[PDB]
Formats: structure tokens, sequence, C-alpha cells
């Protein structure tokens, strides 16, 4: 089946740069890391504070990585500045969703958060996600059969980025040729990459299952004083 | 709005 041709090449290239470049803690993130100390993230008998304290220290820093990661795509800068804030509104929790899902360990059912924060199913769950929780830690649960390299990864988090679906878009056009220049480039890599997996009708469904998750900002949402105002700013 | 998100997109 076709692989990619020279221009993807290129294209897998910027886009997958761009994302090893804003990966939290790199390569170390599983040395790096740390449990959350298990006592926190319990059962209220609402919403645990301290649970809650600790992932808005968090949140500022991973949405800032996500706008590193497509201010280094030229197809991203080149939006209006309106357009680019609808975009990254849009894919923030999206992309933060998929990261901390590709670093899902089995050995210790936890996710890691910032490359140093492993967190259980529970402990975030109670820090306020609830069920959208569960949505997570099925992703990397069902991605590990996936086996997703760095540039699947980062063609995942492009085409989430690209979305002319959001409303208030003025380039909605334009939005949707990038996407497809990059869901091409997509596939074509899946090609060559030759999974051990019927690869790519899958994948497609779990893109949707990153749109739910993304979907659910308002089902989701302490007072407003106590988010961090970047985090109010993009839900 | 989103007054800082903004700043951080022509940063
Ligand atoms: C979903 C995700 N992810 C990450 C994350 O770091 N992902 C790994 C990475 O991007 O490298 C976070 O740091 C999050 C922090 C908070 C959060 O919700 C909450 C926000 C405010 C209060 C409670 C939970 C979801 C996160």
């Amino acid at each position: 089946k076709p692989e990619p041709t020279d221009e993807e090449w290129e294209l897998i290239k910027t886009v997958t740069e761009a994302h090893v470049a804003t990966n939290a803690q790199g390569s170390h993130w599983k040395q790096k890391r740390k449990f959350l100390p298990e006592d926190i993230g319990q059962a209220p008998i609402k919403v645990d504070l301290e649970a809650f304290s600790h992932f808005t220290k968090i949140i500022t820093p991973a949405i800032t990585r996500v706008v590193d990661f497509a201010k280094k795509l030229p197809m991203f800068c080149e939006l209006p500045c309106e357009d680019q804030i609808i975009l990254l509104k849009g894919c923030c929790m999206e992309i933060m969703s998929l990261r901390a899902a590709v670093r899902y360990d089995p050995e210790s059912e936890t996710l890691t958060l910032n490359g140093e924060m492993a967190v259980t199913r529970g402990q975030l769950k109670n820090g306020g996600l609830g069920v959208v929780s569960d949505a997570i830690f099925d992703l990397g649960m069902s991605l590990s059969s996936f086996n997703l390299d760095d540039t699947e990864v980062a063609l995942l988090q492009a085409v989430l980025l690209m979305s002319s679906d959001r409303p208030g878009l003025a380039c909605v056009e334009r939005i949707e040729k990038y996407q497809d220049s990059f869901l091409l480039a997509f596939e074509h890599y899946i090609n060559y990459r030759k999974h051990h997996v019927h690869f790519w009708p899958k994948l497609l469904m779990k893109v949707t299952d990153l749109r739910m998750i993304g979907a659910c900002h308002a089902s989701w949402f302490c007072p407003t004083e106590l988010f961090p105002p970047l985090f109010l700013e993009v839900f | 709005e989103n007054a800082l998100l903004r700043y951080l997109l022509d940063k």
C-alpha cells in the first residue's frame, strides 16, 4: 500500500520534531517520575481538595507545552491569531490526554503527567476528572497494542489540532486542507510502518475517542479563583 | 478575552 511521498516525509519530520521538543522530560520521564503518595486522591464522603491542588499546579506547564507544539508547525503559524486560539482551546485537553495515555505503565496502573507525576485511576478521578479519568485510562490501556511511536503520536496531535469543526473559525477551508495533508501523511506512514494489528480504521476510532474526551469540557467544568487563569482560558 | 493565551502565541 502507498507509503509517504517526499513532501510527506518533510511533513512527518517537521511534526515529529515539534513533538519531541515539547514532550515533558522527554525520555527520562519514567525515571524522573514520582508516584503521588496514595493517601491523596481517595473517595470523599464531592472533590478531594488536596488531589485537586496538585493538578492545578501542573495543568499550566502542560497547556503551555501544547502551545509550544503548534507554534513549531509552519501550518499553524500562518493562521490568523483568532483562529489559532479557537484551534487551541479545542485540542488542548485532547492532546494532553493523548500524551498522558501513551505514558501508561501497566506494572503500576498509572499514567504520568508532566513527565514526573505517576497517578492511579482513582486519584485522577477523585481529583476532579470523574468519568473522564476512566476514559483516559481506557485509551492508554487500549493503546498498548497499537505500539505508537513518536511520529504517530505527533501526527495524531496534528489531526486533532487542525479541526475545522470548532465553532467560530474564519479559515475553515484552510484548516481542512492542512488536516488532510496530515491525514494522508499519517496513513502512508501507517502503511509503511506495517503494524501487526486492521490498523487505521481502528486508529481513526481512537481519534473519535479523544474528541469525546475533549467534548467533556462542560461535563467537568471549588471557586473560579481556584483554577489557574490559563486553565480558565481554554475551558 | 483570552489575554494570556494571546500573549503566549505572539511570544
Ligand atoms: C489530562 C491531563 N494531562 C496532563 C499531563 O500533564 N499530560 C501528560 C503530558 O501532557 O505530557 C496534566 O498535567 C493534567 C492536569 C490536570 C488535568 O485535569 C484537571 C485540571 C484541573 C483540576 C483537576 C484536574 C488533566 C491533565
